[PDB]
RNA sequence: CUACGCCGCGACGAGUAGGAGGGCCGCUGCGGUGAGCCUUGAAGCCUAGGGCGCGGGCCCGGGUGGAGCCGCCGCAGGUGC
RNA sequence: AGCCCGGCUCGCUGGCGUGGAGCCGGGCGUGGAAUGCGAGUGCCUAGUGGGCCACUUUUGGUAAGCAGAACUGGCGCUGCG
RNA sequence: ACUAAUCGAACCAUCUAGUAGCUGGUUCCCUCCGAAGUUUCCCUCAGGAUAGCUGGCGCUCUCGCAGACCCGAGCCACGCA
RNA sequence: CCGACCCGUCUUGAAACACGGACCAAGGAGUCUAACACGUGCGCGAGUCGGGGGCUCGCACGAAAGCCGCCGUGGCGCAAUGAAGGUGAAGGCCGGCGCGCUCGCCGGCCGAGGUGGGAUCCCGAGGCCUCUCCAGUCCGCCGAGGGCGCACCACCGGCCCG
RNA sequence: CUAAGGCUAAAUACCGGCACGAGACCGAUAGUCAACAAGUACCGUAAGGGAAAGUUGAAAAGAACUUUGAAGAGAGAGUUCAAGAGGGCGUGAAACCGUUAAGAGGUAAACGGGUGGGGUCCGCGCAGUCCGCCCGGAGGAUUCAACCCGGCGGCGGGUCCGGCCGUGUCGGCGGCCCGGCGGAUCUUUCCCGCGCGGGGGACCGUCCCCCGACCGGCGACCGGCCGCCGCCGGGCGCAUUUCC
């Protein structure tokens, strides 16, 4: 016998998407050869990022694309998204970008075409770059979810600011006990 | 699909997943949200702060119709006219400014969150805010109201 | 159904949707130069477990 | 009994509802039935419009 | 694409059959008739597929044209080798090699050509 | 019987599964392997005439 | 080289309550598919018959029987004592 | 996230260019005990919520295979010599 | 006492599948991980909620991935116990 | 020959002098609806959804499928806060001015601030080459340092409502 | 708004009734209690409670006749494809029982591991595989190679010649009469409603097929010419080749 425990020994991660979307698992087998094949830890974190589920590929945003992708250094650079881009209306003017994305939202396509863009799909990505140099590898905002609000310590704890799980909101709707001082407590 | 569920699975073990101790049983507890004050007064105010007691003054017969009053933010003011009326605006040689109808297009408070791309623009609105107004008047706009 | 330059006229907000991957033979994708040239070379040899004497 | 972080539910099944259930498998039934008889009112009131006043 | 191709019928197939732990594929232009993106008969660009021939004597080859990949009724190519067993082999070898006509099926096709010999020639008493 | 029988599929969804099919309908290999006997038809985005 | 494939190396292997994964384990019915099987004998049943799988189980031989039945890809359960 | 040099801000403090705090640049790697190990972080969550035993410490009791605690290990959940 | 073998409130049907913190049962295989009988509150002490112990899903990072056979060419990871 | 007590169950503890079980066949117990929460897959995406209605030989299938678009009414999301009346989310630099009084009047720019971490990406002195050299032609690898920094975390500022 | 008077179709409901259609439902312990002389038999004074129970065969062709017995019941015979289907008769499991055969038996049986003995079967077991090349021997036969003709493929070609394809780029000859669809873009300052609408225009955005050119390419969108290679068919080649 052995002093050693086992509650650890099988890392939990993804090793495969889940999905069954045939494309997804072509660029997947393209994507394993050059993680394989090439020292580029882009390709590595491409990989990971590809076998990742929806919530943990969220929408990137034009505004906050073109927010990064203004950032100095980066001109003449290729954004990489492994996700969805989506339209920002929010925004005015959009410059000329070369995006690689894994989708891209009709209208927001419209815009980056408009603006004298490209945009790229990753197999695409592959062939321009096979080790992804000259990319900008940007994420959309993991946390900017509605579930993150109730996430965290109780609501009726002090110090918490965790939104609760309430089928209504008015002033009938959990705003008495435990809410204010005038009634019982408040914390 | 039942066919993929712990049902299929449980077969052949005794307690089918609810342990040989404490049973699966008819109500332990209470039924629905009993005990929220007594014997469930942990998790009602761990999760559920605020759940007893009242708040505020009561208003019988509410019609949500007299307080309707759907808002927009400066930032997505420019969304409701279409792109040809701001291109025409921003290369306009002459100061005409274009009229953007915010309860034409279904609001009646603009709000102020946000800027406004440098240029003037004539905005009809039953509300405003102080904050909208003063935007408004920074790009040479103006702000009409209407009932 | 439209083209992909043209909206569907019959159906009023359809259009047709897109490729998430345009290229899809792996093969010709993988044997093209420009991937080659950035490839290690294969490790194609087998080490079995070693009889330690 | 509540268990950990959830939403205060108030499901109304406190007052024998399985006797009063409306299903809804005759409503394209319903839909056929009530064109048929709109086609015949059209058909009654030939030159005047079909919606009519 | 092959690929994509492969990715729709690799397991969703008339021609699939799963039976005692083994898999097996029946298109007609497969050699050694295994479940593999290699070996599939279809899917492919160009094809080789050997069969006998309709009388019971000599094996018919058949390869995949290049042009008329979406018009099934032209696409193949067949002809017929009555030869001795290594002339035949000597022929199905220059069809693969010399015309760089797939040749990683060179040997498939000469075995699955010396298979259909072997089992045309009359039995022995 | 209030088993809920139906289920509503989004008219996108629906779209993009027969646009599908339609495409799927124009590859050979996935005709043959629907075991359809595609082996002496021209052509197999097969149009004819509108006499027929 | 069925890339959901194949190959290499190292360490490890108790388990109630409980959790999860896999099941080319099993039952019934539906959409496809096997130019599937069947009065030259289906289902069921019996068997000192031959085997396969760690196992759930399965295949084949012999008999009885006399009209229907099964594999695979999905779907759905009034699905395993 | 350490040390050491300068410099700036303050409505706090004040004999004082004072004290304190913050901020901005710069220079220092012999990585400032041994040993071992890859870590951090989030969500959902079942069962349980009768325990018992042994060394030692220990309370009540004449004592108890009694009743009650502390520490560790075990049985429960565990077969084997 | 008796009131059709029924009487400290008959018989029949229905509400009614009344409720049960209590008793009994709870149906295929293999693989992996694997407990608690403790804290706080409860007309609580055969029960719950709550924290703890468990499992599952991950995610963020660290050492590099080496030479096509081969061949290292003061200083040797974030951090943890 | 060696090993081997009867299973199920409650239990700290069952072979128990604890309960159920004479035997066999067939039947036999986490289901459906609704509502939540989280995770996963798919489509579209600041939108999304026709589910109610309507139009299509009314009907073998078809009680299906298709379509509506001035049928998107409406639901949910896009804004919160307050009991309520109500109110309702843009700042940083260069300046000339009152008195740049800890602040009031404008310009020019840019467009959600900063610190510390931060995958990835960029630059990179210097190295690795062949029969050799004085002399530069093209690109590959290693590379001390430096730079822009995703998501996310800690913190400091700022803005909205009471 | 006009109570203390009144009527009124449609859209709506329908587990009873009449007549229909259908089903990812059940399949004789299931599905209605009831697939059948079922609200029947039967039970209770009554209110009321309430079953079990489908299947010979294609056709009765339902076993004539002989024989023992008082008969039930048998032995023959006969019908049938089959009575090893014989009027509660399709198939015909288990529990349990009879008989036959084999084995065994004083620690109740039963069980796990390990052998041994016996037995029923299986192995076409019983002179033990095959097959690639070469050598030697003894026989056959088109024909072996190379050349000629024809067909068909693969690859390459400044695009050799087209057909084109993608992205832009020009004059818009080209469309509100003689190409569309949209715009919260401007208008009669030419047209019918009070100085107050609906049309028709202009512009813009996507277009459409076009006249053509330049850039990249023949691409996995194809043809024609060449060049090379390969295969096949027919000739010649009839022997130190080739094949069996
Ligand atoms: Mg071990
Ligand atoms: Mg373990
Ligand atoms: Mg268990
Ligand atoms: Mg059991
Ligand atoms: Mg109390
Ligand atoms: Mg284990
Ligand atoms: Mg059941
Ligand atoms: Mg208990
Ligand atoms: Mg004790
Ligand atoms: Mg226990
Ligand atoms: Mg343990
Ligand atoms: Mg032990
Ligand atoms: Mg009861
Ligand atoms: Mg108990
Ligand atoms: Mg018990
Ligand atoms: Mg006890
Ligand atoms: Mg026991
Ligand atoms: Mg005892
Ligand atoms: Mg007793
Ligand atoms: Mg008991
Ligand atoms: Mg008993
Ligand atoms: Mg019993
Ligand atoms: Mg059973
Ligand atoms: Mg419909
Ligand atoms: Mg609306
Ligand atoms: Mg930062
Ligand atoms: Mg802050
Ligand atoms: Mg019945
Ligand atoms: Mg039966
Ligand atoms: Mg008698
Ligand atoms: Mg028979
Ligand atoms: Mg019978
Ligand atoms: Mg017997």
């Amino acid at each position: 016998g052995v002093d050693i425990r086992h509650n650890k020994d099988r890392k939990v991660r993804r090793k495969e998407p889940k999905s069954q979307d045939i494309y997804l698992r072509l660029l997947v087998k393209l994507y394993r050869f050059l993680a394989r094949r090439t020292n580029s830890t882009f390709n590595q974190v491409v990989l990971k990022r590809l076998f990742m589920s929806r919530t943990n590929r969220p929408p990137l945003s034009l505004s906050r694309m073109i927010r990064k992708m203004k950032l100095p250094g980066r001109e003449n650079k290729t954004a990489v998204v492994v996700g969805t881009i989506t339209d920002d209306v929010r925004v005015q003017e959009v410059p000329k970008l070369k995006v690689c994305a894994l989708r891209v939202t009709s209208r927001a396509r419209s815009r980056i075409l408009r603006a004298g863009g490209k945009i790229l799909t990753f197999d695409q990505l592959a062939l321009d770059s096979p080790k992804g140099c000259g990319t900008v590898l940007l994420s959309g905002p993991r946390k900017g979810r509605e579930v993150y609000r109730h996430f965290g310590k109780a609501p009726g704890t002090p110090h918490s600011h965790t939104k609760p799980y309430v089928r209504s909101k008015g002033r009938k709707f959990e705003r008495a006990r435990g809410r204010r001082a005038s009634r019982g407590y408040k914390n | 699909p039942s066919r993929l569920r712990k049902t299929r699975k449980l077969r052949g073990h005794v307690s089918h997943g609810h342990g040989r101790i404490g049973k699966h049983r008819k109500h332990p507890g209470g039924r629905g949200n009993a005990g929220g004050l007594h014997h469930h007064r942990i998790n009602f105010d761990k999760y559920h702060p605020g759940y007893f007691g009242k708040v505020g003054m009561k208003h019988y017969h509410l019609k949500r119709n007299q307080s309707f009053c759907p808002t927009v933010n400066l930032d997505k003011l420019w969304t409701l006219v279409s792109e040809q009326t701001r291109v025409n605006a921003a290369k306009n040689k002459t100061g005409a400014a274009p009229i953007i109808d915010v309860v034409r297009s279904g609001y009646y408070k603009v709000l102020g969150k946000g800027k406004l791309p440098k240029q003037p623009v004539i905005v009809k609105a039953k509300f405003f805010s102080r904050r909208a107004e003063e935007k408004i008047k920074s790009v040479g706009g103006a702000c009409v109201l209407v009932a | 159904y439209g083209t992909w330059r043209k909206a569907a006229s019959l159906k009023s907000n359809y259009n047709l949707p897109m490729h998430k991957m345009i290229n899809t033979d792996l093969s010709r994708i993988l044997k093209s130069p420009e991937i080659q040239r950035a490839l290690r070379a294969p490790r194609k040899k087998i080490h079995r477990r070693v009889l330690k004497k | 009994a509540p268990s950990r972080n959830g939403m205060v539910l108030k499901p109304h099944f406190h007052k024998d509802w399985q006797r009063r259930v409306a299903t809804w498998f005759n409503q394209p039934a319903r839909k056929i039935r009530r064109r048929k008889a709109r086609q015949a009112k059209a058909r009654r009131i030939a030159p005047r419009p079909a919606s009519g006043p | 694409s092959a690929h994509l191709q492969w990715m729709v019928v690799r397991n969703c197939s008339s021609f699939l059959i799963k039976r005692n732990k083994q898999t097996y594929s029946t298109e007609p232009n497969n050699l050694k008739a295994r479940n593999s993106f290699r070996y599939n008969g279809l899917i492919h660009r160009k094809t080789v597929g050997v069969e006998p021939a309709a009388d019971g004597k000599g094996v018919v080859v058949v390869i995949k044209r290049r042009s008329g990949q979406r018009k099934p009724a032209t696409s193949y190519v067949r002809t017929t080798i009555n030869k001795n067993a290594r002339a035949t082999l000597s022929s199905i070898r220059h069809m693969i090699r010399k015309n760089k006509y797939r040749p990683d099926l060179r040997m498939a096709a000469i075995r699955r050509a010396s298979a259909i010999l072997r089992s045309q020639k009359p039995v022995m008493v | 019987t209030w088993r809920r029988w139906h289920r509503r599929v989004n008219t996108t969804q629906k779209r993009y599964a027969i646009c599908s099919a339609l495409a799927a309908s124009a590859l050979p290999a996935l005709v043959m392997s629907k075991g359809h006997r595609i082996e002496e038809v021209p052509e197999l985005p097969l149009v004819v005439e509108d006499k027929v």
